[PDB]
DNA sequence: GTCCCTGTTCGGGCGCCG
DNA sequence: GGGCGGCGCCCGAACAGGGACT
């Protein structure tokens, strides 16, 4: 028995094309399609419905997984545990499977279209249509909600102090056990189900001055504008006494030595720095901004916020590799990390402003993807500047 | 015959009606071939006889085809088309040669009148009338219809998946009503098996013409000729005319294009740069210098005999780039040594401001997911650039970048960064304090510098711009300073343009300050926040800012 | 906000296939 | 002569976004 569902008004379904896959993608997707339409979860369409949504697959194992790239759809369709961010260790299990017994609105099949292509176009693409709950949709952990709720009531009760979460397609269970029974605990779970993280150790990356002993008019003027930024974040920051070293027109190498008072000042501001940032509350009615910045060297900053210069969170991904590393995937296992986190925190995900030109990107981010959900994204050609002041 | 596929049902757009355009005059030779054609399809139930009941109408004619005395009929559906609802085209790409594996055995068919073989669903067929200088409407797929295509591309891969299940071993290259069909059997099973196609495609109403079933090699198919272990394309022929126009232009450089499939070296850059704010097609735009050599050069080029091969999935897929001037890059994908796969030209330009690396970059990002298409797999590089110099731009470079297993290949021009910012600044260099101003009423500006030994100047500018003069700040003093400078800006504009290393610009004043660049043994260039007093920087804002 | 500049999309023309 | 769909290419006309300015 099913339940209806209506797009957003005044919204048509999405009409994304696919974009290309490779030949081990192609072929794990007509296994997994072939099984899918032979158990009745996905019919063959055609021409005549106007609507696509983008499909892959990700090796997790030996098997495949399909992904359909449901950020479209999931915009277009119709309208949080705090104390988890806090347990001891945090597992993710998948359970995406469970979508596969709810039979979906007839009427909203169509909206759930994509097509698989073939190598070098043998073939026009063949289209697929959903019959019941696709995994990575919105409205999927929405409609089984209420059967997720009877399935874990038992295991709830029996374990008060475990915390089960759900995000579309993945359940977060938290708990403050050593790691070994714990481990018990979620294949108790996993057993129950047929019917690993820790935010504890998550830190915020602050932003840090230079200790020198020797000041020269270069280093006090990147000083003066790391400072002067910083400040539109910590209106604490003063900049006048640093800045009257600076007077008249000296050479950049030159060794200027610094007062008393503009010693005390870069030491109310190295304290100032550490002081959390005042005024930041989480909005659920506006999105998440991810912002990233590349440091070199296998490093990366960033920041979640949703106005300008009210930081939710800042980090930093650091994987220590120079011989062979590969930027983009670095970028998106830092985005998947800074997604998981934000799902983990606030239950959203983060709209990524990523360092990367959007061709790169497309060209390689599924090859990297481990991931059952996609975040939004836009690329941005974005300053130096504020790149330097992250580091 | 029809084939018995079930229809595909299509709607109108929300609340519309069918077309009601009248018919216009039509040839003598026009209307035999319409009449013809039509009593004949009429017996075969394609189209059936309407009467007053039908309200709509829309125009007809007909075309010479490739083929001597065959007419196309067309129908001119465009006010039906703007009516009809939206498809999901289910043409992803077009299939190339290069893809394809040696088979033992091939043959190339052509399913006859293709269109007019598969029905049309019933509610939506009085849509489709017509008159003739007597009225039908179609029963089947009309040419011109925008629903068409897909619907046939869709009704043929239904048509063929039994067939194709049955034979999963059996290749069928499926374009539009054309197949190619390789085999590991020998030339008799293989025979024997397309026979069983044709009966196959005859039982579902598709008849393949004898005419068109191409049985030996070379095979005539999608452009190519198709040789037993090498490939070719059909003769292009560039015009030879003298007064060029747009048109001749656009058909010119398409011709191009197409060629640089598998003709190494195309350029077309100067003949594209031609065409920039056209007013229309017949415009005759005159033949630069530059294009014409370089029309002379790929003249030159496609006079040589060229082929591409087959591929075989058990070796690797290799590509080289080489470059050539004015942001230009070719491409050979190879799998031995001299034996390209195919070729092909980059050379799009983005950004106004550019270098050799980032071009590289998104050459190599191009044919990679061209490669996914036509192989499903990435390809390993060979690129004349140098491990260090590509270290040096990742390490160096705000964005993430990344290019796949590659390998250097040493023919010119390599591909390097011209210059390289310092990383600290120069001890003893002088130091140039630089600003620009403008006055967003007049459009006056200056631009110019200060510095510590005591040297100032400003340069007045007419219909400038702040961004504008903030450049020719930092090109005044690369003008004035010596081999090494340190050089502070307040515009986070230049900085960003200047740090990111372009080599090439579409602004002549970009260019004049890479020039500077490139000349220059050390440059040092620092940032600082405007109108806060910082000490240099303070004195040349006040100096430029006297006329606003 | 407005002006300037940069990047992206999308629709026009041609090529190629059918 | 013209109708259609796909893909390629290039260009210009809309936008969007961000920095600088009054
Ligand atoms: N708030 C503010 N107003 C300014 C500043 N400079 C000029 N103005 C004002 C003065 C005028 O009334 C107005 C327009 O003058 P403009 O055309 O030069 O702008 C400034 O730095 N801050
Ligand atoms: P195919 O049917 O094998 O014909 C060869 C080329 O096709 C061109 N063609 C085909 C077609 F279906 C439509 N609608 N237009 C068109 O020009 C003519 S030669
Ligand atoms: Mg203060
Ligand atoms: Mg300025």
């Amino acid at each position: 028995e099913t339940v209806p569902v209506k797009l957003k008004p005044g919204m048509d379904g999405p009409k994304v094309k696919q974009w290309p896959l490779t030949e081990e993608k192609i072929k794990a997707l007509v296994e997994i399609c072939t099984e899918m339409e032979k158990e009745g979860k996905i019919s063959k369409i055609g021409p005549e419905n106007p609507y696509n949504t983008p499909v892959f697959a990700i090796k997790k194992s030996t098997k495949w997984r399909k992904l359909v790239d449901f950020r479209e759809l999931n915009k277009r369709t119709q309208d949080h545990p705090a104390g988890l961010k806090k347990k001891k260790s945090v597992t993710v299990l998948d359970v995406g499977d469970a979508y596969f017994s709810v039979p979906l609105d007839e009427d909203f099949r169509k909206y759930t279209a994509f097509t698989i292509p073939s190598i070098n176009n043998e073939t026009p693409g063949i289209r697929y249509q959903y019959n019941v709950l696709p995994q990575g949709w919105k409205g999927s952990p929405a409609i089984f909600q209420s059967s997720m709720t009877k399935i874990l009531e038992p295991f709830r009760k029996q374990n008060p102090d475990i915390v089960i979460y759900q995000y579309m397609d993945d359940l977060y269970v938290g708990s403050d056990l050593e790691i070994g029974q714990h481990r018990t605990k979620i294949e108790e779970l996993r057993q129950h189900l047929l019917r690993e993280l820790h935010p504890d150790k998550w830190t915020v990356q602050p932003i840090v001055l230079p200790e020198k002993d020797s000041w020269t008019v270069n280093d006090i003027q990147k000083l003066v504008g790391k400072l002067n930024w910083a400040s539109q974040i910590y209106p604490g920051i003063k900049v006048r006494q640093l800045s009257k070293l600076l007077r008249g027109t000296k050479a950049l190498t030159e060794v200027i030595p610094l007062t008393e008072e503009a010693e005390l000042e870069l030491a109310e501001n190295r304290e100032i720095l550490k002081e959390p940032v005042h005024g930041v509350y989480y909005d659920p009615s506006k999105d998440l901004i991810a912002e990233i910045q590349k440091q070199g060297q296998g490093q990366w900053t960033y920041q979640i916020y949703q106005e300008p210069f009210k930081n939710l969170k800042t980090g930093k991904y650091a994987r220590m590799r120079g011989a062979h590393t590969n930027d983009v995937k670095q970028l998106t296992e830092a985005v998947q990390k800074i997604t998981t986190e934000s799902i983990v925190i606030w239950g959203k995900t983060p709209k990524f402003k990523l360092p990367i030109q959007k061709e790169t990107w497309e060209t390689w981010w599924t090859e990297y993807w481990q991931a059952t959900w996609i975040p939004e994204w836009e690329f941005v050609n974005t300053p130096p500047l504020v790149k330097l002041w992250y580091q | 015959p029809i084939s018995p596929i079930e229809t595909v049902p299509v709607k109108l757009k929300p609340g519309m009606d069918g077309p009601k355009v009248k018919q216009w005059p039509l040839t003598e030779e026009k209307i035999k071939a319409l009449v013809e054609i039509c009593t004949e399809m009429e017996k075969e139930g394609k189209i059936s006889k309407i009467g007053p009941e039908n309200p709509y109408n829309t125009p007809v004619f007909a075309i010479k085809k490739k083929d001597s005395t065959k007419w196309r009929k067309l129908v001119d559906f465009r006010e039906l088309n703007k009516r009809t609802q939206d498809f999901w085209e289910v043409q992803l790409g077009i299939p190339h040669p290069a893809g394809l594996k040696k088979k033992k055995s091939v043959t190339v068919l052509d399913v006859g009148d293709a269109y007019f073989s598969v029905p049309l669903d019933e509610d939506f067929r009085k849509y489709t009338a017509f008159t003739i200088p007597i009225r039908y409407q179609y029963n089947v797929l009309p040419q011109g219809w925008k629903g068409s295509p897909a619907i046939f591309q869709s009704s043929m891969t239904k048509i063929l998946e039994p067939f194709r299940k049955q034979n999963p071993d059996i290749v069928i290259y499926q374009y539009m009503d054309d197949l190619y069909v390789g085999s590991d059997l020998e030339i008799g099973q293989h025979r024997t098996k397309i026979e069983e196609l044709r009966q196959h495609l005859l039982r579902w109403g598709l008849t393949t013409p004898d005419k068109k079933h191409q049985k030996e090699p070379p095979f005539l198919w999608m452009g190519y000729e198709l040789h037993p272990d090498k490939w070719t394309v059909q003769p292009i022929v560039l015009p030879e005319k003298d007064s060029w126009t747009v048109n001749d232009i656009c058909k010119l450089v398409g011709k191009l294009n197409w060629a640089s499939q598998i003709y190494p070296g195309i350029k077309v850059r100067q003949l594209s740069k031609l065409l920039r704010g056209t007013k229309a097609l017949t415009e005759v735009i005159p033949l630069t210098e530059e294009a014409e050599l370089e029309l002379a050069e790929n003249r030159e080029i496609l006079k040589e005999p060229v082929h591409g091969v087959y591929y075989d999935p058990s070796k690797d897929l290799i590509a080289e780039i080489q470059k050539q001037g004015q942001g230009q890059w070719t491409y050979q994908i190879y799998q031995e040594p001299f034996k390209n796969l195919k070729t092909g030209k980059y050379a799009r330009m983005r950004g106004a401001h550019t270098n050799d690396v980032k071009q590289l970059t998104e050459a190599v990002q191009k044919i990679t997911t061209e490669s996914i298409v036509i192989w499903g797999k990435t390809p390993k590089f060979k690129l004349p650039i140098q491990k260090e110099t590509w270290e040096t731009w990742w390490t160096e470079y705000w964005q993430a970048t990344w290019i796949p297993e590659w390998e250097f290949v040493n023919t010119p021009p390599l591909v390097k960064l011209w210059y390289q910012l310092e990383k600290e600044p120069i001890v003893g260099a002088e130091t140039f304090y630089v600003d620009g101003a403008a006055n967003r009423e007049t459009k006056l500006g200056k631009a110019g510098y200060v510095t510590n030994r005591g040297r100032q100047k400003v340069v007045t500018l007419t219909d400038t711009t702040n961004q504008k003069t903030e450049l020719q700040a930092i090109y005044l003093a690369l003008q004035d300073s010596g081999l090494e400078v340190n050089i502070v800006t307040d515009s986070q504009y230049a900085l960003g343009i200047i740090q990111a290393q372009p080599d090439q610009s579409e602004s002549e004043l970009v260019n004049q300050i890479i020039e500077q660049l490139i000349k220059k043994e050390k440059v040092y260039l620092a940032w600082v926040p405007a109108h806060k007093g910082i000490g240099g920087n303070e004195q040349v804002d006040k100096l430029v800012s006297a006329g606003i």
